[PDB]
This record gives C-alpha cells, structure tokens and sequence, in this order.
C-alpha cells in the first residue's frame, strides 16, 4: 500500500495510548489542479496516455475499445481526481 | 493475653468517624478482621523509544 494519511482520532486512554489513522491512495490530486489541455477528437487510448500525464503515472491500457473516437471526452474536469471517473464513465460495465 | 494493655504506635481499635460530623460511630462493633487493597493499572505494550 502506499497513501497519504487523511483522519485521525484516538482510541485507548491510558496507560496505552493508541491511535487510529485513515489512508488513501493517490489523494494528492484532490488538490492538484489541471493545467493541460485534453485533446479535442481523438481515440480512447490517446485520452488515456493524456490522463496519465498529467496525474504522473505509468500506465497500461489493453482493451478491444482502443480504435473508437471520442469528441469532447473531458472538457469539463475541475481537479485531477475526475480523470480517473471520467476514464470509468465512458465504457462501464465492461471496461475497469 | 491481658489485653487493654494497648501498646502506643499502633493501638489496634478500629474507630470510624462521620466525614461532616467528626465523631466517632458504631462504637458498639466488635470487629474480628479487616482487609486493605491498593490496585493500579501498568501498561501492557512494547512501547518504543
């Protein structure tokens, strides 16, 4: 697991004091903002490699999706984290 | 075994006094025992320095 840690608490009084700690994954980006324009007309898989890019991650795309055009695929992104839903959005049940 | 020979310093009569009132009650008791217990609670884990 790697993360970045999100809540706290406490939960045993002494004598031992122990703590609860709440973690999650690629939560950086719900800060991080998008400065890169995604591209207009363009393929699934070029949409991906975009998306990857920009939150800064390796990436492996290998779906029969890979050939289809999409127009406007994510014009209306606010923060780096909807990439990732609007990467799910298009294609859902089948492609994850 | 004469007794009421009380030796000073630790005079074994048991006497309980009203917190408020301050004076002596059931002075008519005859008592035969008396128990004391003095728990704590100690930490229990490998603790870290």
């Amino acid at each position: 697991f790697v993360g970045e840690v999100a809540i706290v608490d406490i939960i045993s009084p002494p004598p031992d004091i122990g703590i609860r700690i709440q973690c999650y994954t690629r939560q950086i980006d719900r800060t991080k903002t998008i400065r890169n324009m995604p591209p207009a007309n363009t393929t699934f898989v070029k949409f991906v490699e975009w998306g990857a890019n920009e939150m800064g991650l390796n990436f492996i795309c290998d779906t029969s999706y890979n050939d289809q055009v999409l127009k406007n695929p994510g014009r209306s992104i606010t923060v780096a984290s909807a990439i990732l839903a609007s990467i799910q959005d298009m294609y859902m049940p089948d492609v994850a | 075994m004469n007794s009421f020979l009380k030796s000073i310093l630790n005079t074994p009569t048991l006497t309980i006094r009203d917190d408020v009132t301050k004076l002596p009650v059931w002075k008519s008791l005859q008592v035969k025992k008396v128990e004391i217990y003095s728990p704590a609670s100690v930490v229990s884990k490998p603790l870290a320095t």
